[PDB]
RNA sequence: GUGAAGAGGGAAACAACCCAGACCGCCAGCUAAGGUCCCAAAGUCAUGGUUAAGUGGGAAACGAUGUGGGAAGGCCCAGACAGCCGAGUCGGCCUGCGCGGAAGAU
RNA sequence: GAUGUCGGCUCAUCACAUCCUGGGGCUGAAGUAGGUCCCAAGGGUAUGGCUGUUCGCCAUUUAAAGUGGUACGCGAGCUGG
RNA sequence: GCUGAAAGCAUCUAAGCACGAAACUUGCCCCGAGAUGAGUUCUCCCUGACCCUUUAAGGGUCCUGAAGGAACGUUGAAGAC
C-alpha cells in the first residue's frame, strides 16, 4: 500500500470569524497561522494546502506586556542609500492598525510559492465590521 | 551639573534620589553639589 | 481655492509713472464650464471638472460627446479637476471668469516646459570640466569617476548620469498679480514662467 | 509525516500523541504508526475506540 | 501607612458620592470629582471616610496614603479654598486684571497676557501685588508656578517675580 | 585524542569540539548528544521559589534608601524615631537575582 | 602559469569622539566678551607665494575654514612632477 | 516643574498633571494601481440561423463586422530609433 496524499481539486474549506479584543498578540499569531496551514486536520499534507478562511475583527484593540506599547520598533530599508526607517508600535497602530497582526502572522508561515498562497486567506479589519456575511462564517473563539 | 561615574554626598544638606532609573544628588544649600550618575 | 485654465500668449512691459520698467507674461483665459461635480457620498471627495476652448465636431468621439451632453455644454480641448474646500458650491454648466482673480494678489502657475533632448552630466548638472591641454587624452566632458573600490562594490542608487532633459510638469510659486482685464479675457502677471508659446497654463491663488 | 497525522486526529478527540502513546504501551498494544495513520485517515470510529482503550489504561 | 490610618472627618455641608471608584465632593465652593487607582478601597462609616487596600496588589498601602490625603485636600477646598500671593520686585515691574487677563509689564519689547483657566480667580490690591484664589490645589499651583516662569528672581539684584514667603539669596561680582 | 586517510546526528552556517565507526535492501521498532509556542519532529506538562532589567540575548576598578533570605546587637509603656503624641526605630555583618560605568564607519 | 603601490584632477558615500548655526546645567557668570560639561549629524564648512610634495611656514579673507573609515575610496576615468 | 505617599517630615514619580530643539512624523514641490492586495467615477457599442459528438467553460458551417484602433500621407518650440 501507498500512503495517503490529498488532492488540491478536492479539498474543503470553511469560515470562521475571530475577535482581537484584549487578546495577546503573539499567542493569537500562533493559532491563526496553525490553523491557516492546516496542522489540525488529519488530512495534512506538506505540498498542499488544507487550511481554512478566518476573519479578525478589532484589530485595533490587541494587547502587549511590559513596556513594549512605546519600546517595540519595526525597520525597514528603501532601496536607497542611506534610507533606513522605523516606526514604535503605538505610530504603527495609530496609522496602520492592520499591519501589526498581518507582519506578525506572515513570520510565522512558510516561505516560498504555498506560503504566499496560504496568506492569501487572512482577511484583518480595524473595528466591529465585515462585508462577508453572504459565506455564512461560524465565530472561533480563540 | 556634574556629570560622573562616582555620585556621593558632599555635606550635611545633599540627598541622594532616584528618577527614570538614574541616580542623582540635590542640594538645597550649594548648587555646586549638583550630581548625575552616567 | 479654485484656479482656471488658461494659455500662454507671450511676454511684454509696462512703464510705470516713476519711470518703472515691469516685465509681465500675457495670460488668455476665457470661460471654464462646469461640466461635473463630485462629492462624498458617491465618489469620496469633493471636487469640480472644467472645460474651456472649442473643438470640431469630426474629432470628438462618440463617448467624449455623450459625456458633454449630460452636463449640456459645447465641447472643449480637455478636462481638468480642482478641489473644493469647505463651504464652496458649484452646479453644473456653470461659467466661470477671470474676474475671480479681481482681489488676490499673488498667484502660482503651472506647465510643461521646453524639452532639450538627451544632454551631458555639464549642460544637466552642472559638473566641472576637465583640462583642455597638459595631456589630456580624450577626457574633455566625460564625468570622471562613479564609485569606490571591492568596498561596495556597485554603484547607489541615485547617481548623477546624462539622460533626457525637460518637457516635463513644473511649478513657479508666488508671483505678482499686474493687471486683470475682463473685457478682453487676460490676465497679465510679474516675471516668466514655464512653458513656450501657445502651450497650457494652470493658474491658483498663492499656497504661502 | 505519520506523527504529524496522528496528533492532529488525537487531538480531535482529546488526548495529545506522547500521552495517546504511553497509553497504548501500558495497554499492550503493538499496531505501528503507518497503520495508525492509515486508520486515522479512513475509518474515524475504530480510531476513538483506540483512543478509549488508552484513556482507560491511564485512568 | 500611618497616613493612610487615619480617617477624614464630614463636616456638615458637604456631600460625598461613591461609585465604583469614582468620587464626587459637593460643597458651598463647588464640585470636585476624581477616579482612584485599582488598589484601594474607600468607605464611608458615618461621618468619616477609611481606606484600605485591596487583596491581590503589592502596593496598596502607599496607594491608600496617596487616596487619603487627595481626598483631605477636596474636603478643605471645597468648604474654605485656598489661596496664594506673588509679588514683583525691579524698577517699570507692573500687573493688572481685567477679566479673566493678567497684564503684565517686565521689561520686554512686548506685553505679556496670560489667561486663566476656568475656576481661579485673581485680583491686585496694588501694582506690584497679585491674589489668586480657587478651590483645587494642583491647578493653583499651576498658574502660579507659570506667571513665575516669565522673570525667574536673579541672583545679584533679587529682581523679578517671586512667592510671597520666598527666600532669595544674592552674591557679589 | 581527532583530522590527514572517516561518511551519519548536534553546535544557525563552521576539517581539528560533543555523540557515534557506513557489506547490500525495507513506506517496521528502541535509544545517544541535543530538544518538545509557530517557521520545524515531540509537554502552551505537574508542584514550590526568584527576576521587571527584553536582564535572559557582549566587558573592569568603582558608585547607590532596587529587593529576597539568615545570624546576632543599641534605644523604647518608668513613653522611643520624625515633626510640631502613643508603637516601634537605628546602624553595621554574611548571602541570591537585578541597576549605572558602556562611543563607529553600505 | 602577475591583486599596477606617492602626490594632483574629476566624482563621491558613511560614522560622531561637533568646527559653525540650534537647545541647556555650573562658574573665581555685574553688562559686552569668555571658561567647562550634557543633548543634537538637518544644512554648511577659503583663495594665493615657496616646494614633486601629503604636511608646514607666510599674505589676505570667512559664521566657520571639523576629526576619521571606504584596497592609506577613485589609472578597463585623466595626468606622469 | 505641579500635586503626592512608600518613610507622620522631605522628595519632578511609584498612581496622576504641565512645559521643552535646525534631529523624528506632517505641512511645500515631482513620480506613482505590475499596490498580482492589479482600486473608484462618467460616457459609448454589439439583441442571427443550423450541424456533429466521447455532453462540455466542446468542435464546426452559413449570415454578419459595431464602438474604436492601427496603417499610409503633410508635419511640430516633441525626438538617437
Amino acid at each position: 500500500m501507498k500512503t495517503f496524499t490529498a488532492k488540491p481539486e478536492t479539498v474543503k474549506r470553511d469560515w470562521y470569524v475571530v475577535d482581537a479584543t484584549g487578546k495577546t498578540l503573539g499567542r493569537l499569531a500562533t493559532e491563526l497561522a496553525r490553523r491557516l496551514r492546516g496542522k489540525h486536520k488529519a488530512e495534512y499534507t506538506p505540498h498542499v494546502d488544507t487550511g481554512d478562511y478566518i476573519i479578525v475583527l478589532n484589530a485595533d484593540k490587541v494587547a502587549v506586556t511590559g513596556n513594549k506599547r512605546t519600546d517595540k520598533v519595526y525597520y525597514h530599508h528603501t532601496g536607497h542609500i542611506g534610507g533606513i526607517k522605523q516606526a514604535t508600535f503605538e505610530e504603527m497602530i495609530a496609522r496602520r492598525p492592520e499591519r501589526v497582526i498581518e507582519i506578525a502572522v506572515k513570520g510565522m508561515l512558510p516561505k516560498g510559492p504555498l506560503g504566499r498562497a496560504m496568506f492569501r486567506k487572512l482577511k484583518v479589519y480595524a473595528g466591529n465590521e465585515h462585508n462577508h456575511a453572504a459565506q455564512q462564517p461560524q465565530v472561533l473563539d480563540i | 551639573m556634574k556629570v560622573r561615574a562616582s555620585v556621593k554626598k558632599l555635606c550635611r544638606n545633599c540627598k541622594i534620589v532616584k528618577r527614570d532609573g538614574v541616580i542623582r544628588v540635590i542640594c538645597s544649600a550649594e548648587p555646586k553639589h549638583k550630581q548625575r550618575q552616567g | 481655492m479654485i484656479g482656471l485654465v488658461g494659455k500662454k500668449v507671450g511676454m511684454t512691459r509696462i512703464f510705470t509713472e516713476d519711470g518703472v520698467s515691469i516685465p509681465v507674461t500675457v495670460i488668455e483665459v476665457e470661460a471654464n464650464r462646469v461640466t461635473q461635480v463630485k462629492d462624498l457620498a458617491n465618489d469620496g471627495y469633493r471636487a469640480i471638472q472644467v472645460t474651456t476652448g472649442a473643438k470640431k465636431a469630426n474629432r470628438v468621439t462618440k463617448p467624449e460627446a455623450g459625456h458633454f451632453a449630460k452636463a449640456g455644454v459645447e465641447a472643449g480641448r480637455g478636462l481638468w479637476e480642482f478641489r473644493l474646500a469647505e463651504g464652496e458650491e458649484f452646479t453644473v454648466g456653470q461659467s466661470i471668469s477671470v474676474e475671480l482673480f479681481a482681489d488676490v494678489k499673488k498667484v502660482d502657475v503651472t506647465g510643461t516646459s521646453k524639452g532639450k533632448g538627451f544632454a551631458g552630466t555639464v549642460k544637466r548638472w552642472n559638473f566641472r570640466t576637465q583640462d583642455a591641454t597638459h595631456g589630456n587624452s580624450l577626457s574633455h566632458r566625460v564625468p570622471g569617476s562613479i564609485g569606490q573600490n571591492q568596498t561596495p562594490g556597485k554603484v547607489f542608487k541615485g547617481k548623477k548620469m546624462a539622460g533626457q532633459m525637460g518637457n516635463e510638469r513644473v511649478t513657479v510659486q508666488s508671483l505678482d498679480v499686474v493687471r486683470v482685464d475682463a473685457e478682453r479675457n487676460l490676465l497679465l502677471v510679474k516675471g516668466a514662467v514655464p512653458g513656450a508659446t501657445g502651450s497650457d497654463l494652470i493658474v491658483k491663488p498663492a499656497v504661502k | 509525516l505519520w506523527i504529524a497525522r496522528i496528533n492532529a486526529a488525537a487531538r480531535q478527540n482529546g488526548i495529545s500523541y506522547s500521552k495517546f502513546i504511553n497509553g497504548l504501551k501500558k495497554a499492550s498494544v503493538e499496531i505501528d504508526r503507518k497503520i495508525l495513520a492509515d486508520i486515522a485517515v479512513f475509518d474515524k470510529v475504530a480510531f476513538t475506540a483506540l483512543v478509549e482503550k488508552a484513556k482507560a489504561a491511564l485512568a | 501607612s500611618r497616613v493612610a490610618k487615619a480617617p477624614v472627618v464630614v463636616p456638615a455641608g458637604v456631600d460625598v458620592k461613591i461609585n465604583g471608584q469614582v468620587i464626587t465632593i459637593k460643597g458651598k465652593n463647588g464640585e470636585l470629582t476624581r477616579t482612584l487607582n485599582d488598589a484601594v478601597e474607600v468607605k464611608h462609616a458615618d461621618n468619616t471616610l477609611t481606606f484600605g487596600p485591596r487583596d491581590g496588589y503589592a502596593d496598596g498601602w502607599a496607594q491608600a496614603g496617596t487616596a487619603r490625603a487627595l481626598l483631605n485636600s477636596m474636603v478643605i477646598g471645597v468648604t474654605e479654598g485656598f489661596t496664594k500671593k506673588l509679588q514683583l520686585v525691579g524698577v517699570g515691574y507692573r500687573a493688572a486684571v481685567k477679566g479673566n487677563v493678567i497684564n503684565l509689564s517686565l521689561g520686554f519689547s512686548h506685553p505679556v497676557d496670560h489667561q486663566l483657566p476656568a475656576g481661579i480667580t485673581a485680583e491686585c490690591p496694588t501694582q506690584t501685588e497679585i491674589v489668586l484664589k480657587g478651590a483645587d490645589k494642583q491647578v493653583i499651583g499651576q498658574v502660579a508656578a507659570d506667571l513665575r516662569a516669565y522673570r525667574r528672581p536673579e541672583p545679584y539684584k533679587g529682581k523679578g517675580v517671586r512667592y510671597a514667603d520666598e527666600v532669595v539669596r544674592t552674591k557679589e561680582a
